[PDB]
């Protein structure tokens, strides 16, 4: 149970977000429970890259299309890598990731 | 009235292009039915280009019909 | 509003070991999401009345105008002629048929969503 | 632990007390930003070419306006009606 | 006689003081937009940073951007100020965009202000809580400074190495004047060889030292030649220049 | 349990923007700078002069469901050259 | 279910798709029922501690 | 006691429920239900046509008739083609 | 029946007025919406296997 | 300030998603050289950047355009592209958006007796888009009214419910023609957006600024 929030919250928003989506989701409901990836969605349609995914299918680029998704739910690792990072400059090390030779 | 009778002879001879666009257009579905029947796995392609075709040869039936309208009604 | 996990995590850290088994529906429903029960049915809303009478009044207008119109009976027709296909579209088209047909249209209600498994997030 | 101030605005359950607003997009929120990002630079071949038609247009009407000036000038000079009256 | 009381209006009511007493209403606005019309006096802005100082740790992350950008343009450094300014951001960090950020890290990188948490949640906030090709649309000179600033106070952040290299192309390059590309090619190679960070995107940086070198003094090429032969020994082969085919 | 409840709680409402849609329209078909289709611009002293049926034209006034195809409603200026 | 979900949901509730059922386009499969029989079953905490 | 309440729920059960082609029993008649809807399409508009005629009548047409007339005006003031005569013969016909 | 109308920069002008509405509709109201939904999925669906093998690497439970 | 809540799959969002995605991929981008990865990010960026937003443009005037052309269908309605300054305004604003696209691309510059030629076949775009779109609502609405006041004439003139295999069979070419209407409204706002795509598309080309120097392995 050191991490075991984060682990869970991540599962709870995923399974009402599975079980509500193309049904019955409210578009508020989602940008409460995921505000920064629908920052990220928010800043295509404002910086007209709003069919980057259909550019990315149109010029074969499968890998990018990859690091595009998970660089759009990059956030979600974010409360573990600031909590590891904060233990880690407790402990006085540093953390490990954040290093280009780690 | 002999520029209104002549409005309408003109008229009247103005829409024999229909046939030559309706003989076309014929020509074109026709061949649709018959590409659907040669390669059907691709059918929903071809209907596109048909109808696709089928613009452009209708434009050439309509600037017949406007010519009537501006033999008639101008 | 804060976390409906930390608060399962308080709650059952919270409750002692007699109270657990007794307590975890209890806990279960306190952090359960919002489904806003229905509330009373009202009159219309001033759009939808704003609506209808902008709806019947430009209805009545172009009815008045075609009827001071020179060819008047034709036009009369002519929406007799458009309401029957207007009817008759209210029977054939299959619409549950239809609504998922436009489903497949989008990929978002096309497939699944395909994303967090549980073997990935689980925590023993 | 891991506490809840590490998920603050990052990460967020459903909710349990009531439904929120929806989060407008900026285009949503001010016309401005519309504007500046995303109508003019990008739209504005299109404007362009609305502003030409319009353009166009209004060329013909004063093209047609003139013409029919011209022939109820000359109807007018020549003594006779320009307008059919007609039968009420 | 309406000289004379033009003359008397116009020394006592329309003044300094007033112009800085009705801009405390809304003073990032305010200082913002004075400061890009071209008031930048000292003691104007030390009414500005007092007057922002209670109200500085709720405001929103646009007049935060604002009145950083109207002190950069002032160069006025309040240390209470800035320290308000900085706890603001770290506070909020995910609301922030990448060109706030980036104008917020312009400023902080003008004078010599930085924290670790600062510098971890401006690094956070570009790399997890915007998005990944926000540094394309940045410009390269801004992602310099911010490179530099990083280089420059030692903190060590890969991944925020790896998205900020994303904003280095020939494009964003490309975009720049001549003495401006050359100071920024000099910027972000020097903070990639003190970062000893090696990207596959450094070399549109090095092409762009390399495809005009007429611009560049022999100690100068001396250094692109340094980070050339490293990010040839990182990325694992030698660097060609292509031509137009 | 479903949304269902929350979407049938807010009522009908008009696309965004609409009424910037039709403010557009009505103000491309109100403010012309010709006068209204049928009628003239005339002097005051000639519209103070002549009664409300003389000044109507009969064109401008069709008959609502006429019997004969060019009835009209008034019979406007039997005073004319 | 998918199925039930979509019935209970608005647009079911749609005047042109009152009388219309989700399972008569797609039905649910055996594993789908199944696994809705058993989520309806484990949705008692102190049976999934049991059970578990 | 509301109204939009009730002619929703009557609206959905004369929609719905309400099926003259079992209800008449027209299956023996008619073949399949696509026929029957095709058939009361046309009957739509044939009694609408006829509503709309019947409804104002006597009438000088605007729509062009093929040198028939009523069966009634033979040259009275309906079957009239020049249109300024047949209003003055409507005239004189109303004066009656 | 005349081909013309009373104005032909006016249809014009009331064309540019539709679409122009039917643009800024588009681009601001609509088209968030349908990315919002639409790169939700897609944004699931394609980071599906990368963030639970990235997620199975974090965790310490196995 | 507050803006309105949205089901997500609701069915107006998916059809509008099937539009856009349809007029999105009439023009595709594409394919580089180089693979896709974070050295060609901006180069992929800067091409969407110069690739004018003919989705959003082909959409924009597909849903204006099946909208009039469907209002026309509408009882106590007429199409306001069956009007001529409405139908060949929106065809003159496509030819005018393609060709101020295609102008910009050239520095504004305007364009060996071929010159001409071409210049006049390419300028019948902008009278054939709106014309053919105009002429076609136009022809349909004019042969209704004919063809009703026939059908009119039929029990007229022959009475009410007097005559009924031959009012029954007007009644029938009749409402076939209305559906011809229908069919005719979707298909022409289809065409005139799809010839909007191709004429856009034909000066939608544009530079890769790819990498010039690179790693070789
Ligand atoms: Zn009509």
């Amino acid at each position: 149970e050191e991490e075991e929030l984060w682990l869970l919250t991540l599962t709870q928003q995923f399974k009402h977000i599975q079980k509500h989506f193309g049904i019955d989701l409210p578009h508020s409901v989602v940008a409460h429970m995921d505000p920064l990836l629908i920052k990220k969605i928010d800043w295509e349609t404002t910086n007209a890259l709003e069919d980057f995914d259909i550019t990315l299918d149109d010029m074969g680029a499968e890998d990018a299309k990859e690091q595009w998704g998970a660089e759009n739910l990059s956030h979600h690792f974010l409360p573990l890598i600031r909590y590891r990072r904060d233990l880690a400059r407790k402990n006085g090390d540093r953390y490990g990731p954040d290093l280009v030779n780690g | 009235s002999v520029l209104a009778a002549s409005k309408m002879v003109g008229a009247g001879c103005a829409t024999i292009a229909l046939a030559g666009v309706g003989a076309g257009l014929g020509v074109m579905f026709g061949s649709l039915i018959n590409g659907a029947a040669r390669n059907p796995n691709i059918a929903k392609q071809l209907v596109g280009y048909a109808l696709l075709g089928f613009a452009l040869t209708e434009s050439i039936a309509l600037f017949s019909l406007l010519v009537v309208f501006l033999i008639l009604f101008a | 509003e804060g976390n409906s996990v930390a608060g399962i995590i308080k709650s059952v850290n919270e409750t002692s070991g007699a109270n657990l088994l007794s307590s975890l529906k209890t806990i279960k429903a306190q952090a359960a999401p919002i489904y806003p029960a229905a509330a009373s049915s009202t009159g219309y809303s001033t759009q939808a009345k704003i609506a209808l009478f902008g709806a019947l009044s430009w209805i009545l207008y172009r009815a008045d105008g075609q009827s001071k119109a020179h060819e008047w009976i034709v036009d009369l027709n002519l929406n007799v002629l458009q309401a029957a296909w207007l009817i008759s579209f209210s029977s054939l088209i299959p619409f549950r048929a239809v609504y998922f047909a436009f489903r497949g249209m989008a990929p978002a209600t096309a497939s699944t969503l395909n994303g967090l498994k549980t073997f990935s997030s689980i925590s023993l | 632990v891991l506490g809840e101030v590490y998920l603050k605005d990052i990460l967020r359950t459903p909710p349990t007390g009531a439904i929120p607003a929806n989060v407008p997009h900026p285009f949503q929120t001010s016309f401005y930003t519309y504007a500046t990002k995303k109508l003019i630079p990008r739209h504005w071949y299109l404007l362009g070419g609305f502003t030409f038609t319009i353009t166009l247009y209004g060329i013909l009407d004063g093209l047609r306006d003139s013409g029919k000036k011209k022939a109820y000038d000359e109807a007018i000079h020549a003594g006779k009606t320009p307008y059919t009256a007609g039968g009420h | 006689p309406s000289q004379n009381l033009v003359s008397t209006f116009a020394n006592k009511v329309i003044v300094e003081e007033n112009l800085v007493n009705v801009a405390e209403i809304d003073v990032p606005f305010w200082s913002y937009w004075l400061s890009s019309a071209g008031f930048t006096s000292k003691d104007a802005f030390v009414k500005f940073a007092e007057a922002v100082k209670p109200k500085v740790a709720a405001l929103s992350t646009s007049d935060i951007t604002n009145l950083t950008v109207a002190f950069k343009r002032a160069n006025y450094y309040d240390k209470d100020l800035f320290t308000g300014i900085e706890a603001n951001v770290s506070a909020n960090f995910t609301k922030f965009e990448t060109e706030q950020l980036l104008q917020i890290v312009a400023t902080f990188d003008a004078f010599n202000h930085s924290s670790v948490a600062f510098l971890d949640d401006v690094a956070d906030s570009i790399t997890y809580c915007n998005h990944y090709l926000a540094p394309v649309r940045a410009g390269a000179d801004e992602l310099a400074t911010l490179l530099t600033y990083y280089a420059k106070n030692g903190h060590e952040r890969a991944d925020l190495l790896a998205t900020v290299a994303r904003g280095f192309s020939e494009v964003s390059l490309g975009k720049l004047s001549a003495a401006q590309r050359k100071d920024t090619v000099l910027s972000a190679l020097k903070a990639f060889q003190t970062f000893g960070f090696y990207p596959e995107s450094i070399e549109a940086v090095i092409g762009a030292a390399l495809v005009s070198p007429a611009e560049y003094s022999a100690e100068e090429l001396k250094e692109v030649e340094a980070v050339k032969v490293a990010a040839e020994n990182a990325l694992g082969g030698e660097f060609v220049l292509i031509q137009e085919g | 349990m479903s949304y269902s409840a929350y979407f049938a709680k807010a009522g009908f409402q008009f696309p965004a923007g609409l009424s910037a849609l039709v403010a557009g329209i009505v103000a491309l078909n109100v403010c012309t700078g010709r006068p209204t289709k049928g009628t003239k611009e005339i002097s005051n002293a000639e519209y103070n002069a002549t009664p409300i049926g003389y000044l109507q034209s009969p064109d401008q006034h069709p008959t609502a469901f006429p019997k004969v195809p060019g009835m009209k409603d008034v019979h406007g200026s039997p005073h004319h050259h | 279910t998918f199925a039930q979900r979509l019935n209970s949901s608005p647009a079911f509730s749609s005047f042109l798709l009152k009388r219309e059922k989700a399972e008569s386009e797609v039905p649910p499969s055996e594993l789908e029922l199944e696994a809705a029989q058993k989520a309806a079953e484990l949705e008692d905490p102190e049976v999934a501690l049991r059970t578990l | 006691m509301a109204v939009t309440s009730f002619l929703g729920k009557a609206f959905e059960k004369y929609f719905y429920d309400f099926s003259a082609y079992e209800q008449f029993g027209l299956n023996r008649f008619l073949s399949s239900k696509g026929q029957y809807v095709a058939l009361r399409h046309v009957g739509f508009v044939m009694v609408g046509v006829n509503v709309l005629l019947a409804a104002n009548f006597p009438f000088n047409p605007p729509f062009p008739t093929i040198g028939m007339c009523p069966a009634g005006w033979e040259g009275t003031w309906v079957c009239q083609a020049d249109k300024a005569k047949a209003l003055e013969m409507y005239k004189e016909w109303k004066k009656s | 029946m005349k081909l013309l109308p009373e104005s032909l920069q006016q249809e014009a002008a009331t064309a540019a007025v539709v679409a122009s509405w039917v643009l800024w509709h588009l681009d601001t109201q609509l088209l968030p919406t349908i990315m919002r939904e639409h790169k939700l999925h897609a944004c699931w669906a394609a980071a599906a296997k990368r963030y639970n093998e990235k997620l199975f690497k974090l965790n310490p439970s196995y | 300030s507050s803006v309105r809540d949205v089901k997500t799959g609701s069915l107006p969002t998916n059809f509008l998603t099937g539009v856009y995605r349809f007029w999105r991929s009439q023009n595709p981008a594409e394919k580089p050289h180089d693979p896709v990865n974070d050295r060609l990010l901006p180069a992929v960026v800067d091409a969407s950047d110069k690739r004018a937003s003919i989705g959003t443009w082909a959409t924009t005037f597909f849903c204006t355009i099946i909208s009039c052309n469907l209002l026309g269908l509408m009882p106590f309605n007429e199409a306001p592209t069956s009007g001529l300054g409405f139908a060949t305004g929106l065809g003159v604003s496509v030819w005018a958006t393609a060709t101020i696209l295609g102008l910009s691309k050239t520095g504004f510059k305007f364009p060996f007796i071929f010159v001409p030629l071409e210049t006049i076949s390419y300028t019948f775009r902008a009278v054939s888009l709106g014309v053919r779109l105009w002429v076609n609502m136009l022809a349909g609405h004019t042969l209704l009214h004919i063809l009703t006041g026939m059908a009119l004439a039929l029990p007229f003139s022959l009475g009410f419910f007097s005559m009924v295999p031959a009012t029954f069979g007007v009644c029938c070419l009749l409402s076939a023609l209305v559906g011809l209407e229908y069919l005719v409204a979707v298909l022409q706002s289809g065409v005139f957006s799809i010839l909007s795509t191709v004429y856009v598309g034909e000066f939608n080309h544009d530079k890769f600024i790819g990498p010039a120097a690179k790693i070789v392995k």
